[PDB]
RNA sequence: AGGGGAUCGAAGAUGAUCAGAUACCGUCGUAGUCUUAACCAUAAACUAUGCCGACUAGGGAUCGGGUGGUGUUUUUUUAAUGACCCACUCGGCACCUUACGAGAAAUCAAAGUCUUUGGGUUCUGGGGGGAGUAUGGUCGCAAGGCUGAAACUUAAAGGAAUUG
RNA sequence: GCGGUAAUUCCAGCUCCAAUAGCGUAUAUUAAAGUUGUUGCAGUUAAAAAGCUCGUAGUUGAACUUUGGGCCCGGUUGGCCGGUCGGAUUUCCAACGGGGCCUUUCCUUCUGGCUAACCUUGAGUCCUUGUGGCUCUUGGCGAACCAGGACUUUUACUUUGAAAAAAUUAGAGUGUUCAAAGCAGGCGUAUUGCUCGAAUAUAUUAGCAUGGAAUAAUAGAAUAGGACG
RNA sequence: GGAUAGUGGCCUACCAUGGUUUCAACGGGUAACGGGGAAUAAGGGUUCGAUUCCGGAGAGGGAGCCUGAGAAACGGCUACCA
């Protein structure tokens, strides 16, 4: 059955890129996407993005560019304890100079970089480079 | 537990050193000794009201309440006048660098100033040792019955 | 999904977007929550009375004309049953699968469906048991569903 | 996702499988089950100490032709019997019955060496002295 | 393909699509008054009826059930909404 | 990709895709630059003078080679209707 | 344990062939084959390929349901019908062409979306023999089923593809 | 893998190589091992999907509930100046953080004690044509937390901090002649003394203490036995 | 209630029927004293800790006790076993 609904709209997201695509459609959306989505277009990864409103759960269409190679989640969304943060950017982010990996914390939904200046810690989410 | 009699038992049971001068006639017969635990627990009226006796009670016996302030389900009451409560918590395995579900029961006192049944999230306190496994006293109910009555009968 | 078989059938209602209206439905809440009740009286399940109500009448949604969903109608008019219909309708089919393996040993088909139906039963007695609607320690029985349904 | 619980509570589960799996790890089975201590002809130790019974020619396994010469020596502290081999040109003159000699492994772990089938040591020693030396001539073999 | 709006899509290539893959997704069913002129005043209808809608008055006819859209008796008119 | 101090460090800033804008590397033999003409005042071709084009060859393998031209050039004043947003 | 016992036919006896021929081929033919009431629980029980969910690509058939159509045919007087035709849509058993991609390959729309490695969950393997052997436990009338080791030995065994 | 007669593997002589006051060998274990796999494996045919479905434990589990906008104070990096006799702060500027507001908006709460803060203001004003600026009592801020009562749906996470043994480890300082070490030492009036030290970090799971209120659970009002008075 | 320095099934009497467990109780093994730590260096890990410091246990095996503030002491005693 559905299992993390982001999973899917990260997916989605990246099958779209690899074969070149523009737009994706993504079923069914969540306050957590748009906030996720929400990161990845702050740093250009994505254009904009409209929230269609079936009376349902929603559904999103992203409109993305071509800047975008992975934009992957991690799928139990383990703790960390802002040491652990740079443990995490160096495993799967490509250089220490770009990419970002965000995460949600009591301050917020945010990369890690943000997560850093602010001086907060939480849960890991997902990743983009 | 106890329930009934108050003087179901070989010795006379009474409050140390609370006497009650029969020869001033009087209109509560026996006077009644109570504190509070300390540590902002209100001392339930059915430990004032009450006239069991118990020397276990937290409000109306000679123990105290010092240490760890702990709270658990209640998983058994099949003892008289003192319960198991069952304590879960989860636990991390770093390696793994996620949790497994553990628990532990623990035996604990329980003044007749309480009505407990099975389920209830119950808020217990530390205790002289108290009876062989025993080092913990009931000291709040932050229950009810578990919404029971909202289960009745037909329209 | 697809819960005891490995049906893969997508097919459904689609609810509109109008929340609301019909706006071509003249009519009012008065003249439907009576239309619900003297059916419920009758003795129609819920599901019958929504249909029997989209046919014949103009109820598209009777939750829209009417604020309220027909089981909520029909509890607080007191007219509802014992047991939820979905729960009644799985025991009584039970019953008749069972009726029918006793008087057939040899079909172990059916022996098999009716685990398959019990077990469903089990879980959804389970649900309405979690959540109020049903007594802690309700049961369900072969010895004792067939009282239950007639 | 193929496999392994992934969860964040799944924990349990994830060790014991681990547990349960190292086993067909041959040597983590050899390690807990005492291998060394229950079988093996030594301790689990290094060497061991014994007393040759008899000089044996144990002839090579193929494609290889010759005559390995080898001796069977009873553990001292165990009354195990173990055949052994003796290592270089000669050497086996320098054994003789009733000696003590000193057993060691031939690392590769028990299994025989090459193609000399069975001989899972080697002489070290032989009447405290060291074949080694009595081969060169720094040594002399003692008395009696 | 490659490059479109999956926000406007098409009047025609949405409406052969299926009625949970349209863009929000709604019914395609209707609703009719239905008439056998015997009697005057004329009754609410749904297309797909399950139930053989007996007419208000008269124990006539009117639909009978199908596979889905129900099939309206001999000498009666319609009209959506 | 510059360095410490301005100075344009690393050679070789490489093509992209004018669909796709990912890059177009060397051994991408099977991508593609078109050059369309700029033309004047009653037909006639300026010569030299071109709107140009670059195209992935993944995007080529794919098929779209065709259809990404027809909204490219369309949405750069070289086409009258031809292409749909819509589908 | 009853019943049934046409057929074909483990066993067995034969004719032949053969150096031999306990076989292959030919004849006889016990049990069996069928059924009831109980057992047994195993097959290369196979797609040698867990289940649920998402996504990624072209094509023509077909099976079931459906919606559309001043389609064809049935003639009666025109319909109603039924069967056929064409477009679409769900859900089936499959085939085709591709390669974005995958792989040791053979090949694979999953065996894809993995060092750019995390949706959920179950189960099994960890060199080859020894060996599914020994031992205990357990289930069974039995045959056997399930669970299931070691010592010791050994440099390979194995898989796909190529040339011979 | 060499040796069955010209042995590049044996037995030697010569010569040569590697590490060197040290260098073989045995056993163990660790790295190499993504061959135990959380990070991170494999299972069509190489070892491996239980014949099949149900199902308890266990793990797992769709979306949705204060968002968006407005003003205020005050921090730290960095620039462009340097006022100054290496570093200084004001205004100018970015940018990144913290705090308190008002937007329909519990802050648990009433009862004083307290006030630190302006809607105050009471005069006016150092002084750039004045909201640039603070001393300043007489109507008008809560919460900053005392202490006394009366009461609080449960948790996970995460921040910061306390409470902490030394040697060990990481690491500062010091030229044990070097170094391993050690915790010394270093200046002079070297005839009656001057002096720097003996840091710092890590110390997590648990328990304690404080900030946050995303993510994920929990509880709530439906036979109203609801909530305020 | 007795006993203890004192809580306490610690022991006794009366009374009751409880306590633990697939979140692995109970049992078996350990060539098991626990820690500070040690070895292996991307990380995650793996393995080791009799042994310079802290804690515990012992004094051939058991049990018992005297003295004393403190021992169930062993370079104290008493008894049995070796
Ligand atoms: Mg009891
Ligand atoms: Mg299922
Ligand atoms: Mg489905
Ligand atoms: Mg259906
Ligand atoms: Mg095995
Ligand atoms: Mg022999
Ligand atoms: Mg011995
Ligand atoms: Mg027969
Ligand atoms: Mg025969
Ligand atoms: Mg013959
Ligand atoms: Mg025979
Ligand atoms: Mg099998
Ligand atoms: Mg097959
Ligand atoms: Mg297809
Ligand atoms: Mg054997
Ligand atoms: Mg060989
Ligand atoms: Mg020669
Ligand atoms: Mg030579
Ligand atoms: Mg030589
Ligand atoms: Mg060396
Ligand atoms: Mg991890
Ligand atoms: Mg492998
Ligand atoms: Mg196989
Ligand atoms: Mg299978
Ligand atoms: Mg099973
Ligand atoms: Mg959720
Ligand atoms: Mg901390
Ligand atoms: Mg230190
Ligand atoms: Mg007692
Ligand atoms: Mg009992
Ligand atoms: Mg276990
Ligand atoms: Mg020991
Ligand atoms: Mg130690
Ligand atoms: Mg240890
Ligand atoms: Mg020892
Ligand atoms: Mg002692
Ligand atoms: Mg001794
Ligand atoms: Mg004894
Ligand atoms: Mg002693
Ligand atoms: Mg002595
Ligand atoms: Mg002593
Ligand atoms: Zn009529």
């Amino acid at each position: 059955t559905r299992s993390s609904v982001l999973a899917d709209a990260l997916n989605a997201i990246n099958n779209a890129e690899k074969t070149g695509k523009r737009q994706v459609l993504i079923r069914p959306s969540s306050k957590v996407i748009i906030k996720f989505l929400q990161v990845m277009q702050k740093h250009g990864y994505i254009g904009e993005f409209e929230y269609i409103d079936d009376h349902r759960s929603g559904k999103i269409v992203v409109q993305l560019n071509g800047r975008l190679n992975k934009c992957g989640v991690i799928s139990p969304r383990f703790n960390v304890k802002i040491g652990d943060i740079e443990k995490w950017t160096a495993n799967l982010l490509p250089a220490r100079q770009f990419g970002y990996v965000i995460l949600t914390t009591s301050a917020g939904i945010m990369d890690h970089e943000e997560a850093r200046r602010k001086h907060v810690s939480g849960k890991i989410l997902g990743f983009v480079y | 537990s106890t329930e009934l009699t108050v003087q179901s038992e070989r010795a006379f049971q009474k409050q140390p050193h609370i006497f009650n001068n029969p020869k001033v006639k009087t209109s509560k017969r026996t006077k009644r000794w109570y504190k509070n635990a300390g540590l902002g627990f209100k001392t339930p009226k059915t430990a004032i009201e009450g006239s069991y006796i118990d020397k276990k009670c937290p409000f109306t016996g000679l123990v105290s309440i010092r240490g760890k302030i702990l709270t658990g389900t209640v998983v058994s009451t099949k003892m008289h006048r003192t319960i198991v409560i069952r304590r879960a918590y989860l636990h991390y395995i770093p390696k793994y660098n996620r949790y497994e579900k553990r628990h532990k029961n623990v035996p604990v006192h329980v003044s007749p100033a309480f009505r407990v049944q099975v389920g209830d999230i119950v808020t217990v306190g530390q205790c002289r040792p108290i009876s062989k496994t025993v080092r913990f006293n009931v000291v709040k109910v932050s229950a009810a019955a578990g919404k029971a009555n909202k289960q009745f009968a037909k329209f | 999904g697809r819960m005891h078989s490995a049906g893969k059938g997508i097919s459904s209602s689609a609810i509109p977007y109008s929340r609301n209206a019909p706006a071509w439905f003249k009519l009012s809440s008065e003249s439907v929550i009576e239309q619900i009740v003297k059916y419920a009286r009758k003795g129609l399940t819920p599901s019958q009375i929504g249909v029997l109500l989209r046919d014949a009448h103009g109820v598209t949604q009777a939750r829209v004309i009417t604020g309220n969903k027909i089981m909520r109608i029909l509890k607080s008019n007191g007219l509802a049953p014992e047991i939820p219909e979905d729960l009644y309708y799985l025991i009584k089919k039970a019953v008749s699968v069972r009726k029918h393996l006793e008087r057939n040993r040899k079909d172990k088909d059916a022996k098999f469906r009716l685990i398959l139906i019990e077990s469903r039963i089990h879980r959804l007695a389970r649900y309405y048991r979690t959540v109020a609607v049903l007594p802690p320690n309700w049961k369900y029985e072969s010895a004792t569903a067939s009282a239950l349904v007639n | 996702g193929k496999g392994k619980p992934r969860g964040l509570n799944s924990a349990r589960k994830l060790r014991v499988h681990r547990r349960n799996n190292r086993w067909a790890e041959n040597n983590y089975k050899k390690r807990l089950l005492g291998t060394a201590f229950k079988s093996s002809p030594f301790g689990g130790s290094s060497h061991a100490k014994g007393i040759v019974l008899e000089k044996l020619g144990i002839e090579s396994k193929q494609p290889n032709s010759a005559i390995r010469k080898c001796v069977r020596v009873q553990l001292i502290k165990n009354g195990k019997k173990v055949t052994a081999f003796v290592p270089n040109d000669g050497c086996l003159n320098f054994v003789d019955e009733n000696d003590e000699v000193l057993l060691a492994g031939f690392g590769r772990k028990g299994k025989a060496k090459g193609d000399i089938p069975g001989v899972r040591f080697k002489v070290v020693k032989v009447s405290g002295v060291s074949l080694l030396a009595l081969w060169k001539e720094k040594k002399e073999k003692p008395r009696s | 393909v490659l490059v479109q709006d999956l926000l406007h899509p098409t009047a025609a290539s949405e409406a052969r699509k299926h009625k949970l893959k349209t863009l929000v997704q709604g019914p395609r069913s209707y609703f009719l008054d239905v008439k056998c002129p015997g009697c005057l005043n004329i009754t609410t209808v749904f297309s797909h009826a399950q139930t053989a809608v007996t007419c208000e008055s008269c124990s006539t006819i009117l639909c009978t059930p199908t596979g889905g859209k129900a099939k309206l008796s001999e000498g009666t008119s319609f009209r959506r909404k | 990709m510059e360095n410490d101090k301005g100075q344009l460090v690393e050679l070789y800033v490489p093509r992209k895709c004018s669909a796709t804008n990912r890059i177009i590397k060397a051994d991408d033999h099977a991508s593609v630059q078109i050059n369309v003409a700029k033309v004047d005042e009653e037909g006639r071709a300026i010569p030299g003078e071109y709107v140009t084009y670059a195209l992935s060859g993944y995007v080529r393998s794919r098929g779209e080679s065709d259809d990404s031209l027809n909204r490219l050039a369309q949405n750069d004043g070289l086409l009258k209707n031809v292409w749909s947003y819509s589908r």
